[PDB]
Parts: C-alpha cells; structure tokens; sequence
C-alpha cells in the first residue's frame, strides 16, 4: 500500500 | 478571531481532538480508559466502576504498552517491551495477571520477543507465535504445546505473515484464526525461500561504527512470490507426549494451476470455515467452504460449494475480495460485490447456490457490512444525498429488503455526515462515531428502537478553544468532466473573499480506490497553510478514485500514471477558472502514491504548476511489490504489460522538470517504497541537468514519523511552499 | 571601447570554455620521449626537438575495441594496449590487455593476458611482464609464451598478492600495485595482504534504472581501532622460472621490533640488482624501521643485517608528512639520501651510509625539501620552498654531492613574475628535464639539458588561452601572511576584477585544513572560485593555520592527537582577521570545503562563533571513528579509554548540532562514497533533525568521494552556486 | 586521504  | 492556526499548533498539538475509544467485553458492557484507570461501563445506564486501577502496576518495573483481557474476563494480558517492525508487525514481552487471585503468573511464561498473541474467542486459551512457530496454552500457568516445528526467520512463517502478506493482503501480522468457540486453531504458513531480498543501510545511533544492512524478503513486480499453505489444528485434543496434528486444507484445483494467494479467512460455524483464494492475475478469485468430518478427523471443501468472483474490467474487490458475513447457521452469507452496473452492493448467497441475489441497488456503494442479526443486516454506505464522500449507517430488514432505515442520516445533519459504528457482542448497543464536517461526535444507541442513550464525547473543550482562532473552512463540491461528476474539496482561508486571488496547493493522493474529497473534519498541515499562510488547499478525486462504481475506479486498469495524473491537471485548470486563484502560484504535493502523481504532473510539461513536493514517491512500478503492483498493472513482460511499465516512470519525464521547482523527500530506511525509488529520480534529474531540492531522512521509514523527523519534514516543506509563493 | 566586459562565468567553468594546455610526455630513453598529437603517438629527440610518428592513431582502428591507454616496453619492442577499463577506487581498476609486436606489426593472439586483469607491469628493462588476475601473480618472460603462475592463494576480498586492499591502496601506497621488479628484472618483489577478519563497509548501489533490486557493495575497510589487514613480503627469481615446478617465493620477514604488534609495510625501494630496502611502520605511527636486505648467492635467500637497520621516529607526532620518506640510493647502493625532519622540526635531505646510524644533513634552514627528484654521481636534484621564504612556492635546485655549499636554483629566475611553482620530469639518466611551471601566471612547459642547465625550447606556453583571456575580467590572487601569536600564517585571496579595498565584498572561506595541507600557494587555477570572484564579485580566501604543512613540525604537529581543534579554531580567527582588513562585509562570510574540508566547515559552523552566515560541507567526515584506521590513528591514536577515546568523542560534528541554529547549512554526499562513507553525512543529518534545525541537503545517487561524473559535477557546482548566491543576496 | 579525488 503506497500510503503513509 | 485574531490568532491563526500555526505550524507550531499543528506540530506541537495545541488543539487536541478528543476520542472515545471503547472495547465491548460483552453485549452489555465495555471497557474505557479514564484518567489512566481502566473503567468498565454499563451500556444501559452509563454507570462505571474501576475495572483496573492505574497504580496496580507501579511496582511492575516495566512500562505497560497495552492490555488485552480474556473473553471470559478471568485473566488480563500485559504487553510491554514494544518494538515496532513494519506497518502492523511488532514484538513484545508479555505478562498474564490473574484477576480473581490478583497476582502475576510466574511459571511457564510467554517468552520475550513474541511476535503475536491472541485469546481464544471464548474462555481463556492462548495461541502465540515465537521464532516463527505457533504455541498454544490451554491454561495461562500450564506448559505450552508446540504446534509447528518449521518456523525459520526470513523463510518459514507459521501463524504470522511475511512482508507482502502483512502489507498488501491481510493488513495484519497475525495469520491465526480461532474457531468461534475456540476448539480449532486455523493458520496459514508462508514460504519465502526464493523471494529475493531488498537490502538497505541502517545507520542507527552514532555509537554504531559500521552501518547495518537490513535484508527483507520482498517480491517486486514480476519476481518470485511467497507460497502459502493452510492448516487447522484441534486444540481440544492436544497432547503433552505427542506432537499436534495439523490438517492441511489445499487451495482449489483452479488456484493450484499457477501462482495464487490466500486472501480471506472467515469462520462460518464451529465446524465450517470459508477461504478465499486469488490468482496472481488478480481478476479471478474462489471462495472455498470447508466442513469438519468427525469420523475422518479432516476438512472437506465440496467443489459444489465453491463461489467464483471475477472481473472483466479490472481486478476483484476494492483492494481484495470482500469478506463474507454468514448467518448464524452458516448456510447462507452476505457479501459486497459489484453489480451489473459496476456498483458495489450486498449480495445474498446460498452455500449450495452459484447465483446470489442483490439486496441493495443504485448509483452509490456499500462501504462495509457492519453487523448481522436474525432480523437485520447493518451496513455503511455513501447513499445519503448522492455524496460519495459521506458515510451513514443503514439497517435493512431481512424479511423484506425494501425496508431500509438510515440510522445516522438525521441525527445531526449539519455537523455529521461521516459515520463509522461499533456494535456490542450481539449488536444490542452501538456507538456511532461522526468524523465531520463538524467536530467529531461520539454517541451511544440501543438497537431495539435505535434511540440515543447518551452523548459520549462532544468535543466542547475543543470547541471553546477554537472560538478565538481564525479557522479555515471546507468546501466539498463536484465538477463535470465528460458528463460525469468528479468531487473536490477545498480548505479555504479564514474570511475567504471570492474577489481575491489566493495561491493554491493541490494535495494529491489519487491511487486506485482513493478518496481525498470527503466530509471529514481534520486538523493538519493544510489547516495551518489555509489559516496562517492564506493558501487554498485542494484535493480532487478523478478517474481511478473509489466508492463511485467500477467505470470510474477501473478507468486506470493496467494503466497507472495516466488518467489519474491527467485528471489532477485538469482539476487545477478548472480551479484556476474559478476566479479566486492566482494562476501564477499553483503547487502540488503528495506522499507515496501522491508522490508519484505529483512527480508525474510536474514532469508532464503542462505549465500549470510552479512547484511541487514529492515525499517517499514511487518512481517506476517494477520497484514496488508484486501483489499491489500486479493487481493494477499485470506483469512487466513483453507478453503482458511491459510497455506501460516502461512508459509510466517519473525518470522518463526528467527533462520537463526544467519548467518547475521540485522538492524530493525520502526516508532511507523505507521498507515499503524503497529509497531506491527517489535515488533513481534524483539521478535522472542530474543526468538531464535539472536543479531541484532534496532531503533524505536518516533511518526514517515510509511514515517519516519520529517526533523530531515529523516536525523537521513539515517545517522544511513549509519554508519551501512559502518561498514558492513569495510568502515572508 | 575594446574594454574587457566578459567575466569567467559558471558555464565557462562547467563547459570548459577556457582550457589550460598541458604537455604530458613519457621519457623512453635518456634522449627521447613520447607525446600524443591528435591521438598519434610521436617520438621526440629531446636534443634537437625533431619528432616522427612512433604510432599512427590508425594502427588499432581495426582492433574492434576502444583503447583506454598504452604502455611501451622498456626495450621499445612491444606495446601494451589497455581497453575495457573499469574504475574501482582512487587508483585501482580492471581492464583487458592486448600486446602488439612493434617489430612484426601484428597483435599477439597466443596466450593473451586474461580479461579482468587488476594490474600489469613491464620489467624495468627488456619486455618481461607481470600481471595480477583474480588476486594472483603471473609472469610472462615473452609476450606470446604461456604465463608462469607465481601465487595460488589469492582469494577475492581475503588474500591479495601483488595488489593492495582498500586501506593500503588509499592511505599507504597511493597505488593499486604491490609489485616491485628489481632494476634489471631478475627479481619480482611483492606484498601479500590478508583481510580475513577485516570488517566490511556495506552500502547500496542503485545502478541503471533497469536494475530491479539495489546491489549491496561490501568492502574490507578498517575503521579507526578496528582489526587491520596483515602483510607478508616475498621476492621471486623470475630468471629461474620453470614449466615443471611451482615458483619459490622467498619471504622476507619484518624486524622483530615490528612483529611484536600490529604494523604496516610502508615502503619498498630497490637499491641494486641484489639489494632491496624495506620500511615498516608500527600501528602507532611514531616508530618506523628500514631494513636493508641482500641476496645471498649460494642460499637463494634474502638476509637483512641488523647492522643495516635504520630507525626513524618522532616525539611530537607521526613519522613523515603522511608516511616515512623514500630513500634514493647511490649507484653502488652503499649510501642513500632521504628526507627527514631536522633537530628543529624542518624536513631536509639527510645523507646516510648503509652501515651507520647517524646521518648528515646536506640542506638546512627554516624552509623544507618537498621531494628528491633525481640523483646522479655529482648532483642531487630536489624541489623545495626556500625561495623568498615562501612556503607556497616551489623551485628545482641542484646540490653538489662533494660540496654542500655549492647549491644552485635551476628554476627561480627562469621567469620570476610568471613562475613560482615548479615540478620536474628528468630523462632516464637525468640528461634532460622538462620543467612545469603551474603559476602564478599561465602554466608553462620547457625543456632543459642538465649538462649546463640551458633552455632548449618552450614546449607549451598556453598562448592560445592567453589570447582568449584578453578581454575577460579575470580575478587576481593576493598571497601574503598574518602574524598570529608571533608566527607567520599564510593565506591567499581570489580577488574580483577591479578590486577596490574601499568597498566591502562578501567572503567565502574555501577550507581544507587537513594535516600537512597547503591551501595558500602560487598555483594558477581555473575553478569555481574563479567564477565566484570574476562573475559574482565574491572574495574567495584560504588559510593555512596550525597543522598545515611545509613549514616545520611545530606548525604541522600542533594538531597531533587533537583533530578538530586548533585547525578549526584558526579558520575562525583567519575570518576575524580578514574582516579587520576592512574590505570585507561582516554580514556575508561563508565557509566551504570537501571531505576534511567538509569536516572543518561543519565544525566551524557548529562552533557558535557568530562569524559565519552559512556554509557548504561536501562529503564531510563527521566523527573519526567512521574513518579508516591508518589515516585516523596516524593523527588520533586508538579510540580506547587508555589512549584517546575522550578526544575521538569530543571532536564529532554531531555534538555541535544545537549551534547550527545560527547558520544556513548545505550538506552534500554521494551515496556510493567508499572513502568517507555516506554514513558520515547521514549521522550529521539525523543530529540536526534531532535538535530541530533546518538545513539544506543533497545526496548524489551512486557518486563517490569525487562526485566527478560529468553530469554530477555540473549539478553540484550549479547547486552550490545557488546556495551561495542566495545566502549573499546576489540576484 | 579524506580529500576530493583529482
Ligand atoms: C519451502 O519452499 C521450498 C521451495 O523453494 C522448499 O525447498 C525445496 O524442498 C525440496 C524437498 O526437500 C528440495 O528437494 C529442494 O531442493 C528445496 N529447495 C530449496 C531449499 O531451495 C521447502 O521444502 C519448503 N519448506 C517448507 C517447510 O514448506
Ligand atoms: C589469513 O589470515 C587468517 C587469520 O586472520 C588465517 O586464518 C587462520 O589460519 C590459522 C591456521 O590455519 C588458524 O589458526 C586461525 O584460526 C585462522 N584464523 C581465522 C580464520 O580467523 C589464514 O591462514 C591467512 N591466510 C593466508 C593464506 O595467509
Ligand atoms: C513506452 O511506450 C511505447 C508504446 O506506446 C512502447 O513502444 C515503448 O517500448 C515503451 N517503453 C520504452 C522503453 O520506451
Ligand atoms: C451499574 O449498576 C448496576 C446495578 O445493578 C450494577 O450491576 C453494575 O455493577 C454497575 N456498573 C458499573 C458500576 O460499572
Ligand atoms: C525476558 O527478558 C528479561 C530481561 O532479559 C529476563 O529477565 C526474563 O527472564 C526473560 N524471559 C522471560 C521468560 O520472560
Ligand atoms: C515432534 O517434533 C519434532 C519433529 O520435527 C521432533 O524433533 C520432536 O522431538 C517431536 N516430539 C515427539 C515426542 O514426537
Ligand atoms: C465448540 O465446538 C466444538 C466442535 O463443533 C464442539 O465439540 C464443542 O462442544 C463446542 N463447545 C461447547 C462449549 O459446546
Ligand atoms: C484477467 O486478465 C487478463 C490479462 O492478463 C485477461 O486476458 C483475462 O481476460 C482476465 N480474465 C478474466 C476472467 O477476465
Ligand atoms: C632527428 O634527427 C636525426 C638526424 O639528424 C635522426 O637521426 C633522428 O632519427 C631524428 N629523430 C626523430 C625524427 O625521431
Ligand atoms: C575476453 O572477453 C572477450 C569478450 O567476452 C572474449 O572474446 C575474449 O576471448 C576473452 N578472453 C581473453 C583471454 O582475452
Ligand atoms: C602448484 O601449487 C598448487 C597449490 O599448492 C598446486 O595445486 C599445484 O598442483 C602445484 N603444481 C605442481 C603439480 O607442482
Ligand atoms: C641482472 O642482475 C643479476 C644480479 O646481479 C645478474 O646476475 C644478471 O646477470 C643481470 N642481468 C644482466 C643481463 O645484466
Ligand atoms: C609513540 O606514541 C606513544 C603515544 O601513543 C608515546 O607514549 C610514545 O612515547 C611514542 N614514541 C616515541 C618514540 O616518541
């Protein structure tokens, strides 16, 4: 999940 | 009003948002943390008593990070020596307190460096994972039974997930599933033997003379994946003198033909478990339903009972196939799937019957099934007022599907348009949490007649504080592109004057199934930027965005870095024709997928944006992991989707960064989007002669979330945006 | 009105608009040299100045490969062609090699030198070949004959025969080669390195974007106090090689006085056909022993008589400028000349007999001998800074061996105004020398016969560049001293054109300040400072304070055991003194450096002095425990409680992070820096983050200590120019 | 030698  | 909301306000947390976090221990009672005490509350009356006194452990010696109390209520688990790993994973030390006796248990202890612990769903049994193996304790003070003997660090994972499964599939470290009454322990086993490793440097404290190399099995796009096995063990017949028998359930014939994933584990009954499997090409999934055979001692999944879920136009599920919610007898279930029109709604299945029947319909989507009884199914959706960014709790009468009641729509329609819910053990009571557009509101209701019992937290302490601050407002609306609505939100500076020209910052994420336009109240960087710097902060959900049906969401299938990029630029073109925007001062920023899209926008040569910041950006899709990437992109091979992998890199756009001011930021110990991704952007900008700004954060990961690093990055970005906008 | 309106711009520096012409020759005899002219190799008669084509550029067009470099055999019969060049460290690289018979005009295709060869070298006479491949030594007596394998123990990253490891390459030998042929090629001497338990520095290498997973580079690299490589030394007779028996390497052991602890092999110098001298250094680098070893006829062995041992040590610091000096033996090899520091801390030429402990100084004074350049039977040729008592000048002198009072300067008066910094290249028996003048005017190359020290001709006068600079507003250099603590300390200033001392200029302190450094000299440069003065009207200044070289041990040894102190403190005071000269804007003083220069820049900016507004650190050292053992322990000792831990722990950049709140800071480092590791920069950045200071950063993906690739070099200077201009409020 | 190569 490319998500902070 | 004269004070503004400052960067310090955001960073130091001046104005706090009060929660009301509970855990239902029964149908009638829940646990709360008062003023460092653990209180027990009665749902009916709202009276409380101290369940566990604050000072009970002031001679423990260790700082207690969390508590977990057994379902029967006889024992409590104390978690300490917390060490974070990835997003969900961590290790900890554990102690078990005897509530009845009022004493710490000193014998046959849970070892240090335990990877995962869970009570059985009823009673007081324990399963834990330690050095990648599963152990079970029937009684908290008795010896543990070793279930698995194959666990090997970085290679064989029993009852815990590996990097990709943790992040992309289960969103959890745990891979242990207790049966409803604790008889059976179901578990997955992951094998990472030929999964290549990502390696990077860890510098540690300055006392460390030589940097360490962190090595993590991490499959990047098209690389060899972890393989998965699935087992069930009987905990009611464990032996002290012989090893435990684990009965394997093998994936369906339809999955065993190539690479695949285990994607869901849901217990139906005491003797029935559902498993969903997904092919590596993520447009075909299969639900197996498996029953325990008392005479065999085994588990059989009938081919007649399989349920296929697939997609012609995309991948299956929002991020994965949805979970089933079985009726009490386990002979039927409810599950969110996209209908004929590509909208995600609740389908009712029969265990034996291939065809399901839709029980909800329309041009809106069910977000989640929250609770199921004999009489009602409870669900969250964005139906109210056709606003895909609003959230309300509905209940559908099971004996007649046309009787749908909205349980949150009308409670406080002005301040409350975004709700989630927490029901008691048997859905007798539910707490509603409203997250905006007003300050968050926490309320308790009874399911019987859906009456409001009481307000739990109204955030009035915050409300009084905010009175004297010049706060920004939020506009949520839609624009029309090619006869379709696309929603945007704007954080507007105080005393917003339409006659003025304000600088605009485009806050982008824009990943598949994303939603950045919504009714949620937030205090964040954008709050400071609007309040103190008088910048408008905007977000837009274009093609690829979620909760609006497949035609929008699947628009980017196999084609990341195209439509979702173009729609951000088009939205900015639209915002600049709104009159109150200074065309000379338009910026864009984003984190991770947002970092990718930002970079792609700035390398487009569109002329719209003066500057932008990409934080921890993806730079090309082969660098990112297999299960996320391949879901949307397929494989990076000539026979599949290689040309678009090659064509959707930020490096390919380097030359167009001459037209813009760029800040590139990345954590050096990012296990998720590897520092490699930025290192390739910077190299390519250098190779074409573009000047840009950079910041690496030593030893920070994807979150860049240390107190000091967090403050440092936002301070650095604020200076950058202020310089871009000519703001003193 | 034909007035000079051009300046030397940033594009001029980066696109090399103004090119310094060189004249790089290779002596092949005592009368002839080789020189390249439009890629053709020409042979030159030094005496008459006539040339002819030694090798047409078109000899290897039909080769199928692109030639990196060449080597002609001492006997002019063969040429060695180097291609598939792949750089490793500062000196190491691998390459493919082909040999071309000059007498048959045909590439040798039988028994070729293998690919991935690490080093190749002709014997000093004839055309024997020695090469290292896979960490093992090999000899070819003739170029088309099979090789003789000398060593069988070589193993990547563990055992090195005839080549150095990382530290030896960089800090000890300043070369990849660890092979020394005897003067007539009878003997092949070599060192063997063992890195078995040397720890590895590990870092990511990202490569081309097609590389899916980054590569981890692992290099045996001993940080301060860590376990070091061990060394053995052997001599082999190549004249008694055989196809049927393995070669016998005769080990020469270190003196007993070295074998007691950790030590180094610091010098190998052949004295005669049968006499080799070795210098050895203890890990505490204040004691060295020179062994002189003779071949025993009937044994086939090498024996080093204790009577011929020579001890060199120091009470005030380390031995030699960076290592013990090399000896220069007289023809009979019974005597030698060497640079050592005299009773008063000045480095002069001492004359030793092989059998005698005491030496006699042949030069003296409050100046120093830089190097011994050549020795004949009547004269010794040397470079020193004696002239006009200017430590930053360099001239070639000759001294009569039979009369030490007969000392002549050969360069001083050639061109007094234009030339004060000389180096020299002598022919095989010193019959001719090329002089190279490096400044203060344009570089100038001239040829001379040593018989009566007459000029033959100008080889290169840079008149093409002189022509170009006619209407360019170039800066000047002011070279002078200040008298701190009644001691002379030299500085230079790169001063903007039409310099007005009534005006106030911004000032950049360009710093290095390492031990034995010299940043104030008479050398002419076309660099970044040139642009900053010429175009941006910034004064660029440099200062040699305590610890600086070429002015005696009392200056140089001042920082012994104490890096990050007086040298850092002297740059600050330098800046203070420059302000009080009255043409410096106090509000606009910056400081910058690279490596040791980045260290001092960072230590200065975290001093709390208030003098500096901003500064740039490029590839800085941040704490000395991160740097290699041989450089660091030379100046700092061991980082242990009973040696020098306190000052190791006291001289980090990290500890001064709070003080960075007062300045603007740019931190730059290449991710693939194998010398001063990115680690060092990463630790500074984490320290500034931890105290909440904003700074500017720039990593350079896959760049090393030099950040020297064409595009990277352009990007870093471009980037630094922006930072300096903004700090100085320059439009 | 902590000094720029060249
Ligand atoms: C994990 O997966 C690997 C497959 O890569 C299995 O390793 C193979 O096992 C067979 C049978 O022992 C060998 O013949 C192969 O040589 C193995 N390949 C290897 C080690 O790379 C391994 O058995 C699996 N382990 C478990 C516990 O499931
Ligand atoms: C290189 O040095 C290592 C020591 O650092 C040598 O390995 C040792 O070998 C001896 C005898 O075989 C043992 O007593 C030691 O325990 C070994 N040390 C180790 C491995 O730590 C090795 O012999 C040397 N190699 C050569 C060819 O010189
Ligand atoms: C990018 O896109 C085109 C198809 O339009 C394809 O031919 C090309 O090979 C792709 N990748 C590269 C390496 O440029
Ligand atoms: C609330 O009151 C009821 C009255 O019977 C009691 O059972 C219960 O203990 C109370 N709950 C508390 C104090 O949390
Ligand atoms: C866990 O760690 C502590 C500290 O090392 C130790 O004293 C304790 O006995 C360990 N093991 C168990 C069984 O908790
Ligand atoms: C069971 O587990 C392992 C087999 O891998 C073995 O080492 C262990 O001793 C076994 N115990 C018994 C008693 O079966
Ligand atoms: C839990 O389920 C198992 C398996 O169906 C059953 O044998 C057991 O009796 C159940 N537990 C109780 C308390 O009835
Ligand atoms: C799954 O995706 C592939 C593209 O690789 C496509 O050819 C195939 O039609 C899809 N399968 C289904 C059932 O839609
Ligand atoms: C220079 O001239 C002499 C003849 O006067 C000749 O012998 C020699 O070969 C020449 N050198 C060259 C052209 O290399
Ligand atoms: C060196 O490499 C090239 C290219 O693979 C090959 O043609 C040649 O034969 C190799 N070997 C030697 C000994 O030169
Ligand atoms: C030469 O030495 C090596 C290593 O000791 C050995 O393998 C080889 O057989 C030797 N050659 C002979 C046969 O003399
Ligand atoms: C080289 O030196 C050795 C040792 O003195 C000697 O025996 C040999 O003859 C010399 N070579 C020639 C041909 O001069
Ligand atoms: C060499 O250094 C040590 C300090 O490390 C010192 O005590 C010793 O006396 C020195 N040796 C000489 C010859 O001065």
């Amino acid at each position: 999940y490319p998500s902070k | 009003s004269r004070k503004t909301y400052t960067l310090t306000d955001y960073l130091k947390n001046t104005y706090r948002l009060k929660l009301y976090s509970l855990r239902w221990i029964s149908d009638h009672e829940y646990l709360y943390k008062q003023e460092n005490n653990i209180l027990v509350f009665n749902a009916e009356y709202g009276n409380s008593s101290v369940f566990l006194e604050n000072s009970t452990f002031d001679e423990f010696g260790h700082s207690i990070n969390d508590y977990s109390i057994s379902p029967d209520g006889q024992f409590i688990l104390l978690e300490y020596n917390y060490v974070k790993q990835w997003r969900h994973s961590y290790t900890a030390s554990y102690d078990i307190y005897d509530l009845n006796k009022r004493q710490l248990i000193t014998e046959e202890r849970i070892p240090n460096n335990t990877q995962w612990v869970t009570w059985s769903p009823v009673g007081h049994k324990l399963a834990y994972v330690w050095n990648n193996d599963i152990y079970v304790k029937i009684e908290p003070n008795l010896p543990s039974y070793r279930i698995t003997w194959t666990g090997k660090e970085d290679i064989i994972y029993n009852g815990i997930t590996d990097w990709v499964y943790e992040e992309e599939v289960f969103s959890a470290y745990s891979a242990l599933w207790w049966s409803p009454n604790g008889t059976f322990l179901a578990y997955a086993q992951f094998n990472d033997t030929e999964v290549p490793l990502i390696e990077y440097s860890f510098y540690s404290d300055e006392s460390l003379q030589y940097p360490k190399t962190v090595r993590v099995p991490y499959p990047k796009a098209g690389a060899v994946n972890p393989t998965v096995k699935f087992f069930v063990v009987n905990t009611d017949s464990l032996s002290s003198v012989t090893n435990a028998t684990s009965i394997q359930i093998t994936a369906p014939a339809s999955m065993l033909i190539g690479d695949h994933y285990l994607c869901d584990v849901t217990w139906a009954t005491q003797e029935r478990i559902s498993l969903q499997w997904l092919r590596r090409i993520q447009n075909y999934s299969v639900m197996d339903i498996c029953d325990y055979d008392e005479s065999s001692g085994r588990w059989n999944c009938l081919v007649a009972r399989q349920h296929i879920e697939m997609s012609t136009t995309g991948w299956v599920g929002r991020f994965r196939p949805s979970e089933p919610h079985f009726t009490l007898d386990g002979n039927s279930f409810y599950k969110i799937i996209s209908n004929e029109e590509g909208y995600r709604h609740i389908c009712y299945f029969q265990i034996d019957k291939k065809d399901c029947t839709f029980i909800t319909k329309g041009t809106w989507e069910v977000i989640g099934i929250e609770a199921l009884t004999s009489d009602y199914l409870y669900y969250i959706s964005n139906e109210y007022k056709g606003m895909p960014g609003g959230r309300n709790l509905y209940k559908i009468q099971l004996s007649d599907y046309t009787k749908v009641t909205c349980l949150s729509c009308e409670l406080n329609p002005e301040r409350c348009q975004y709700y989630s819910v927490s029901f008691s053990k048997e859905a007798k009571y539910y707490q509603l949490r409203c997250s905006g557009p007003g300050l968050p509101l926490y309320t308790l209701h009874s399911s019987v007649n859906d009456k409001g019992l009481r307000v739990l937290e109204d955030n009035s302490a915050l409300d009084k504080m905010l009175q004297n601050v010049q706060m920004p407002s939020k506009k949520l609306d839609f624009i029309i592109l090619n006869e379709t609505k696309f929603w945007y939100q704007m954080i507007l500076p105080p005393h917003f004057d339409k006659s003025k020209k304000y600088p605009l910052l485009l806050d982008v994420y824009a990943g598949p199934c994303s939603q950045k336009a919504d009714t949620v109240f937030r205090l964040n960087w954008a709050t400071y930027l609007a309040s103190t710097e008088n910048i408008i902060v905007a977000s837009f959900d274009g093609r690829g965005s979620g909760y609006q049906g497949d035609k929008i969401m699947h628009a980017i299938n196999r084609r990341l870095g195209t439509f979702e990029v173009e729609d951000q630029i088009e939205a900015a073109r639209q915002f600049s024709k709104m009159g109150f925007v200074d065309n000379k001062r338009i910026a864009i920023w984003g984190w991770s997928y947002g970092g990718y899209v930002t970079s792609m926008v700035l390398g487009s040569g569109s002329g719209v944006f003066k500057c932008g910041i990409a934080v921890a950006p993806v730079s090309r899709w082969e660098y990112y992991d297999s299960v996320y990437t391949e879901r949307y992109m397929g494989l990076p091979t000539p026979e599949d989707n290689l040309d678009h992998y090659r064509n959707s890199t930020v490096m390919s756009r380097a030359e167009n960064f001459k037209q813009v001011e760029y800040l590139l930021i990345h954590g050096t110990a990012d296990d998720n989007v590897h520092f490699q991704q930025s290192a390739q952007i910077s190299k390519a900008l250098v190779d074409v002669g573009v000047d840009f700004q950079a910041m690496w954060y030593t030893d920070e990961d994807h979150g860049i979330a240390s107190s000091t690093a967090h403050q440092h990055i936002y301070t650095h970005m604020s200076h950058f945006i202020k310089q871009c906008f000519s703001l003193p």
